[PDB]
RNA sequence: UUACUAAGUCUCAUGUACUACAU
RNA sequence: GUGUAGUAUCUGUUCUUUUCAGUGUAACAACUGAAAUGACCUCGAGGCUC
């Protein structure tokens, strides 16, 4: 109601080491 | 031990199956030249309710296709929803994708659902690019929405796998994918998350580009994993010999569909036409045709009417102005008919005079040139007529002589001519053969 | 494939370039000097370009390149009650255009009274406090404070459904009125 | 004032050398 | 200025079953096995969730 119209590293971050998150305690 | 399933869902319209083969082959040249092989093809249909689908799909159509059915959609739709394997050729464009996708909507609606331990698909669609995949699929579910017993997954390279697994572990009754993602999907996990036990239905589109693009082996493979008596249809906007040796490998008793691959008139026929405006006026033009002939002097003439009364009459006309023929026609006695082609047969620089329903049949020689002196009211006629003249290399010349009044005679030609020949000739006899070809158009 | 173009060696000391990028060192080969990758031929060159390598590394290069009258007035407190508990409700009553006849320049004048609950552990003193005042506010007139001991009364539940003209706040939409023909705010 | 590190694997093509072997 | 077999090296291209456990690894990598299905909430992340 008034709704009126007018008128890519895939194998790179992998290796970078992201198979497996990392973590700084 | 199979499981056996339909193929064929296709009920003929009784407005269609009343066409005789006239008919049918006249319909077939009207709609861009379609030229069909293989045995056994359905008539095709010119209408979205010839084909006998629910009101829901009509209205989703039309929002789907705006306008008339193209060539391809006549012939390919009624000859896939029949379960035949079909080779489409036909230009990107031509709107194919519908062509296969209601034909395997219907079929896969109609096989028992996927079994819990079932993965599917029953029906596999397969393209060279993932761009075309993605395209294709989007069709696909702008019907599988309305219709939630219908799941379609998408599978291409270029894009995680990892993602289109997590569909794949839902089942799916339709996938369409790039051959080699297929492939690795099938051959992934001992195969036990894809199975091909299910499908009966295989499409591939732009068939060419998948040899192209180095998927042979992947297709042939898939094929070799796929029911011997699956439907299977090949889409391809050319039919290179690498696709015509894999179609005889994959279809059985194809019919093969090209529209317009070459012209409904040898290109070496030269078409002309001359637009009159009186009876009298076409008997001058005949006459100066007929003169002119003479000083680029075998070379004979054929000229074509519509009926025995016109040949009579044509001929005593062109008697009392000089000019002798030889006319044949059906109602004249076989033996004076006999007498007049073997005169013309004889005699130097010979013309015959002759109606049009005698011209596929005539026993003569190739002519240089045809007059069609009423101009034809159908494409099979005018195939017939205008080839008395086609010789290859030595083809001549068929002229016809058209009225201001006959405005499907005028379609004909514009359909028939090669664009290059309407431009040779004068621009505004041109003008109105489009003009008039226009006007029958929207007079329908 | 080179399309004609001269590429001058890098050693020539730099006519405008259609790539100022790839060129050849004091050896024959072809080099881009973004990328610092050799290429033997100008296919390779051109694979180069295409290739998504020479696109980051232009990115890159890209990045390095952008590198008050105070009058009180009467208010009219009344325990009302319906239904279901107990509520407050306020009539303040304001000049009987006695003095508003002076200041008539459409500053504000369209805007009603407000009202707001003001902790008291501020004030101009600052010695006792630990109670809430439901203030209400006008231009002209001075402000009026009324203490609310009860941690809560006639705090309804979505009463209307649910329009969202936010005025000020949830309060005065919710529960007030504005007679601004007789000059009477009623609050509750 | 930007405090100094990117290619890898696969696939299907191109670039270039090479090694036994025969006229 | 050729052919048979075969090799190396660029470059282009691209990211393979989401997880778990074992081998393996300096850690990776790689390899070896299996497989969830359903429901809900907030902004691909998250759940002493069922």
């Amino acid at each position: 109601e008034g709704a009126e119209q007018v008128d890519m590293p895939y194998w790179l971050y992998k290796l970078h080491g992201l198979d497996r998150e990392y973590r700084c305690e | 031990e199979l499981e056996p399933f339909q193929k064929n869902f296709y009920i003929e319209s009784e407005t269609v199956s009343s066409m005789s083969e006239m008919e049918v082959e006249e319909l077939r040249l009207s709609l861009d030249n379609i030229k069909i092989k293989g045995t056994g093809c359905p008539k095709p249909v010119t209408k979205w309710s010839q084909l006998g689908l629910s009101t829901d799909t009509m209205v989703l159509i039309t929002k789907l296709h705006f306008g008339s059915l193209t060539p391809i959609q006549s012939q390919a739709l009624p000859a896939i929803m029949s379960g035949r394997d079909v080779i489409g050729i036909s230009k990107t464009g031509s709107g194919k994708t519908i062509s296969y996708l209601l034909p395997l909507l219907r079929q896969v609606k109609a096989q028992r659902p996927l079994s819990k331990h079932e993965t599917g698909p029953m029906g596999l669609i397969l393209a060279p690019t993932r761009e075309l995949a993605l395209q294709i699929h989007e069709e696909v579910t702008k019907f599988t929405e309305a219709d939630t017993s219908i799941r379609s997954v998408c599978c291409t390279g270029g894009s995680e796998m990892k993602k289109q697994i997590t569909d794949l572990k839902r089942g799916t009754e339709i996938v369409v994918a790039t051959p080699g993602r297929f492939i690795d999907i099938l051959t992934l996990n001992d195969g036990k998350l894809l199975s091909t036990k299910r499908i009966t239905f295989v499409v591939m589109d732009e068939a060419d580009r998948l040899f192209d693009l180095g998927f042979e082996p992947q297709i042939t493979q898939i094929m070799k994993t796929v029911r011997p008596d699956k439907q299977c249809v090949l889409f391809s906007a050319t039919f290179p010999n690498k696709l015509r040796s894999f179609a005889v490998r994959v279809l059985h008793s194809p019919i093969s569909i090209t529209i317009n691959s070459k012209g409904m008139v040898n290109e070496n026929v030269k078409q002309k036409f001359r637009i009159c405006h009186s009876e009298d006026e076409k008997f001058d033009n005949l006459v100066q045709l007929i003169h002119e002939r003479s000083e680029f002097f075998d070379a004979k003439a054929i000229i074509f009417v519509s009926s025995q009364n016109i040949c009579d009459f044509i001929s005593k006309k062109l008697l009392n102005a000089g000019i002798v023929t030889c006319a044949i026609h059906a109602g004249k006695p076989y033996q004076e008919r006999l007498m007049n082609l073997e005169k013309f047969k004889r005699e130097k620089n010979s013309i015959l005079l002759c109606t049009e329903v005698l011209s596929r049949g005539l026993n003569v020689p190739e002519v240089s040139l045809v007059i069609i002196y009423n101009a034809v009211k159908t494409f099979a006629q005018y195939v017939h007529t205008t080839g008395r003249t086609a010789r290859g290399s030595r083809s001549g010349t068929a002229i016809t002589l058209l009225l201001h009044d006959e405005l499907s005679g005028a379609y004909i030609l514009s359909k028939a001519m090669r664009d290059e020949e309407i431009k040779a000739l004068d621009p505004l006899q041109a003008k109105e053969l489009q003009e008039m070809s226009a006007k029958f158009e929207s007079g329908m | 494939l080179s399309k004609g173009e001269n590429v001058p060696y890098t050693f020539q000391d730099e006519q405008v370039r259609s790539n100022p990028y790839i060129y050849k060192n004091h050896s024959g080969k072809l080099v881009c000097k973004l990328c610092n990758t050799m290429h033997m031929s100008w296919s390779s060159v051109e694979r180069h370009l295409g290739g998504k390598k020479h696109g980051l590394n232009v990115l890159r290069r890209g990045i390095s390149i952008e590198k008050x009258x105070x009058x009180x007035x009467x208010x009219x407190x009344x325990x009302x009650x319906x239904x279901g508990s107990v509520g407050l409700a306020i009539q303040v009553n304001y000049s009987s255009e006695v003095k508003e006849n002076s200041v008539d320049s459409d500053d504000k004048a369209k805007v009603p009274p407000l009202i707001r609950i003001v902790s008291g552990l501020e004030l101009s003193d600052t010695k006792q406090k630990g109670k809430k005042f439901l203030v209400i506010a006008y231009e002209p007139f001075e402000n009026i404070a009324i203490e609310l001991p009860p941690n809560e009364i006639l705090f309804s539940e979505n009463n209307d459904m649910d329009n969202n003209n936010d005025g000020v706040d949830e309060l005065n939409k919710k529960c007030t009125f504005w007679d601004a023909i007789s000059k009477l705010y009623y609050v509750q």
